[PDB]
């Protein structure tokens, strides 16, 4: 950004500062808030198993760690909805069971495990 | 020009295509309560803990709305359990569907008109719907069905409709040539079917021209999609004012929590922080209430759209003005950002004339009524025609039926009814 | 109106709504249902009622031979409606409540 | 606070009235400008006009 | 010092006020011309007076 000589700060549409000028050396710094989001637990009923998967939504999981075991446990799979931990990626496509989002569903199947796949709209047919 | 022995009957027709636009869903959004009200300040949180479960109620409400949106979309679009596809040969009897069928020459397999619709909608704010996170505890969630799956559903519906008729909505798709399907569609609105087979390419040309004019009217005019645009506008505006309410005083000393904390003692900063948290809580509640009301409106619109998809597309409707103005023939769907667009194809008459009429005909002391049609006279002779297209025929005993004598009907005329068996017996 | 409680007048007066309604009535009784699909086409009234009868499943035969009976019944029903409105006041509740 | 309560209730009432208006428009389109087969939509019996 | 509460209230009430006119227009204005009946009331024996 190209400040004028007499300007110091920089503001946004909603009046939130997003750029500053270093007082000692005259340069421009852009400010970005560090990440946040909610945590989601994907589980089949406790009647079936005590195993779960965790979704950190809206976070690029190059920095997930910051219970910890489900922070580097058995995988870190990146999806458009966030980082999924504890579930294994398959290549088949079935009907949706538990909706995760952005086109990704998850289910519990085979020695059992939790799988995440891309939902399928239906069979193909040519008339 | 009313009168009690005068009727007007059309002589030509016109095929018209019109558009209808409906919203279906809106943006899912979630809000963090403790971070919005006062973030990074522990002292404030201990004060906030004295109000109980307000934040939980807010979160539950927003989650309910978020789920209902995906429910709406699935109700509207997912009405077929197979994915049909059109054959590679395009012998459709003269009609030209090239402008609504998919185009595999694109990263997303959308048709021409869908591309126009997706380019007309513009959003003023940037990055308010891979990053999605707002300044203060505000987040937007992605929908469950990408924009590339909805296009597949629409393509399946179109292919099924143009290859199988209305039989794929009641069971298993059964194929049928397009010309015969259109003949049945005319038969459904009271016009004999030999009116199509003898006027086929005229109808094809009219249909093609109508589609062309639709393309122009979409690509030139700008204010077609207002209904879809104002939804985005309202959502952006509400979010904007929410964020903007963080720079007010509400009666306290300053709007920055750190300045109140770092200028007073804890026995006085409390009386200021309380005012601040009260104001911000009130703002949040106002936001969620307005969102609930808007969600109700959108749900009503989505239900209407689902009904139209069920009855105009998968069949042929008799309800007047439900599926466009005129006599309904058929309809086609298209997708658009946050909504759906229907193209209705309908029938309108033209070139009416003047004839004199009568309710019955006393032939031989017997009253003859028309089986299906109406009696007309061109000035000297009497014919019997169908009610929706001028086509006269001789009056015989096969298209009329007898009931009683002819001294009770008001306005009965004399004329001869020719008997087909009479010459077969006389020439014999 | 004392602290800011203003009320605005409607865009369509009560003398335009009546004219719209009269237009609808005249179209209906002079042209049938044809004016809701295109240009209005005229047809005698008795024949239009014959078409409607044929629509509900009864032969048109039945109307032409009982025309004046039906006319009398229709007129009497209209008269009864007029009396019932002119007598009782609790008929329009759903409006008054608003 | 009083104003807020008032406007909220007015919004809800307006939604109700809009629903009623849509129903009236549909009745005008279907019962008047045509002849209906939907049962009990335009009165009890077989509809004539 | 309370922010933008009054603008919100005014905006809501104005929205309702416009919606009313939309309702009335949608219900009644479904015809394109203004028809009228002839002066000779020969309607087959019925009465619409
Ligand atoms: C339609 O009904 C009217 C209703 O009154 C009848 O004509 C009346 O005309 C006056 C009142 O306007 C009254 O003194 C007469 O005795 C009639 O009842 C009539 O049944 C019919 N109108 C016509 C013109 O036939
Ligand atoms: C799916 O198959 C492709 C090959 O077509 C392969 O590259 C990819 O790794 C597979 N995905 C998984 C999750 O095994
Ligand atoms: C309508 O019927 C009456 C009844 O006899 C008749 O006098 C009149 O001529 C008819 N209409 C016309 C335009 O002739
Ligand atoms: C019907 O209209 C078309 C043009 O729209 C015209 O070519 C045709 O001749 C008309 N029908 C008759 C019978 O003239
Ligand atoms: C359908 O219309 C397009 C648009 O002009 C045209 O290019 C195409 O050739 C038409 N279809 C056929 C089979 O000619
Ligand atoms: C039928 O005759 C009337 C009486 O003159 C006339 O006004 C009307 O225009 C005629 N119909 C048509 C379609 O021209
Ligand atoms: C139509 O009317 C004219 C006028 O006299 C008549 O000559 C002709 O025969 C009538 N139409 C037919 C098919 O006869
Ligand atoms: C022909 O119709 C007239 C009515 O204008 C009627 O008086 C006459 O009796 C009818 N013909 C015969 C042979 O009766």
């Amino acid at each position: 950004k190209k400040f004028l000589p007499f300007q110091q700060f920089g503001r946004d549409i909603a009046d939130t500062t997003d750029a500053v000028r270093d007082p000692q050396t005259l340069e421009i710094l852009d400010i970005t808030p560090c990440s946040f989001g909610g945590v989601s637990v994907i589980t089949p009923g406790t009647n079936t198993s005590n195993q779960v998967a965790v979704l950190y939504q809206g976070v690029n999981c190059t920095e997930v760690p910051v219970w910890r075991v489900y922070s580097t446990g058995s995988n870190v799979f990146q999806t458009r909805a966030g980082c999924l931990i504890g579930a294994e990626h398959v290549n088949n496509s079935y009907e949706c069971d538990i909706p995760i989002g952005a086109g990704i569903c998850a289910s519990y199947q085979t020695s059992q495990s939790i799988i995440a796949y891309t939902m399928s709209l239906g069979a193909e047919n040519s008339v | 020009a009313y009168s009690n022995n005068s009727i007007a009957i059309p002589t030509n027709f016109t095929i018209s295509v019109t558009t209808e636009i409906l919203p279906v869903s809106m943006t899912k959004t979630s809000v963090d309560c403790t971070m919005y009200i006062c973030g990074d300040s522990t002292e404030c949180s201990n004060l906030l803990l004295q109000y109980g479960s307000f934040c939980t109620q807010l979160n539950r409400a927003l989650t309910g709305i978020a789920v209902e949106q995906d429910k709406n979309t699935q109700e509207v679009f997912a009405q077929v359990k197979q994915i049909y596809k059109t054959p590679p040969i395009k012998d459709f009897g003269g009609f030209n569907f090239s402008q609504i069928l998919p185009d595999p020459s694109k990263p997303s397999k959308r048709s021409f008109i869908e591309d126009l619709l997706f380019n007309k909608v513009t959003l003023a704010d940037a990055g308010f719907i891979i990053c999605a996170q707002k300044f203060n505890g505000l987040t937007v969630l992605p929908p469950l069905l990408t924009d590339e799956m909805i296009a597949q559903y629409t393509s399946a519906l179109l292919a099924g409709t143009i290859t199988s008729g209305w039989t794929f909505g009641a069971g298993a798709a059964l194929q049928i040539p397009f010309a015969m399907q259109m003949a049945y569609r005319f038969n459904g609105i009271g016009v004999t079917q030999n009116v199509l087979y003898e006027n086929q390419k005229l109808i094809a040309n009219q249909f093609n021209s109508a589609i062309g004019k639709i393309q122009d009217s979409l690509s030139s005019t700008a204010s077609a999609l207002g209904k879809l645009q104002d939804v985005v506008n309202q959502n952006a505006q509400a979010l904007n004012t929410l964020v903007k309410q963080l720079s007010s005083n509400f009666g306290a000393i300053s709007s920055v929590l750190n300045d109140i904390l770092s200028r007073l003692d804890p026995p006085e900063a409390e009386v200021q922080i309380d005012r601040l948290i009260t104001g911000r809580l009130q703002s949040l509640q106002t936001y969620v209430t307005q969102q609930l009301i808007r969600a109700a409106e959108i749900r009503a619109s989505a239900n209407l759209a689902a009904t139209k998809m069920s009855e105009c597309v998968l069949g042929q409707s008799k309800r007047v003005d439900f599926c466009g103005k005129g006599y309904h023939l058929m309809s086609f769907p298209q997708s658009a950002p946050h909504g759906v667009v229907f193209l209705h194809v309908t029938y309108v008459p033209a070139q009416e004339k003047n004839f004199t009429t009568a309710p019955a005909i006393c032939h031989d002391g017997k009253a003859h009524f028309p089986r299906e049609g109406v009696f007309v006279s061109n000035g000297t002779h009497w014919f019997v025609t169908q009610r929706n297209f001028y086509e006269p025929q001789i009056i015989t005993t096969d298209n009329t039926f007898v009931s009683g004598n002819c001294d009770v009907v008001i306005g009965i005329v004399n004329n001869t009814v020719y008997d087909p068996l009479q010459p077969e017996l006389d020439s014999f």
